[PDB]
């Protein structure tokens, strides 16, 4: 794939596709 | 997280670590 | 404010707005 | 749990203030 | 419900999430 | 330029980036 | 409403010209 | 204005209350 | 309309809106 | 990576993410 | 084709793969 | 070129079209 600058609700984004269903954890 | 994809760069792979 | 309908990013994108830098966990 | 809530009924902001740190 | 810096198309997002069917107005 | 088919914060997305500058009134009736 | 014609039907992008300032 | 106090500087959703209808 | 500055998720997101079902090439 | 469900804005924004400034063609 | 199953069914990324340059 | 003609420096709707299939 690629590595791209991921900030905001962009970052919170990505994690609910790569992580989807089983949830996750955004803590700064 | 912040300091590694935000601040540099980081791959979706990375972004496996947060999944719960 | 008003009794929002949000599904997927969406919900995951209104968590970010009301959290804010203190982060938050999501548990589906 | 609230998150199911709110996308098949409707849930407040504060109610999802329930999931912040 | 922490403040923000909200630009472009991200405080329109949260104006409507703020606001929903009571609509609103955005003027710079 | 499509025809759209636009429903909830998308909607408010397109208006943003249609009227940019201008701003615009949100009133859904 | 051309807002609610936009989501339940469709609409253009000069329509909602209409509602800029 | 709007800008003038969310974008530029910070602000809470409680004030963004002050721009609905 | 009018010109504003699109970069990123944002400015594939007008390509979006303004294309449609045709589709677009992204190709920086 | 979990399985995904994407329409509209949400598959372009997915296909942004997944292959970066390497660019891509969005052919539905 | 994997575009539409992604949107009347579903799709993984690395099919998504498939559309980069 | 084509964030060379929107991100660095802005353009306008109509000039994306000159990317669609
Ligand atoms: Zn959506
Ligand atoms: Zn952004």
């Amino acid at each position: 794939f690629v590595n791209q600058h991921l900030c905001g609700s962009h970052l919170v984004e990505a994690l609910y596709l790569v992580c989807g269903e089983r949830g996750f954890f955004y803590t700064p | 997280i912040v300091e590694q994809c935000c601040t540099s760069i980081c791959s979706l792979y990375q972004l496996e670590n947060y999944c719960n």
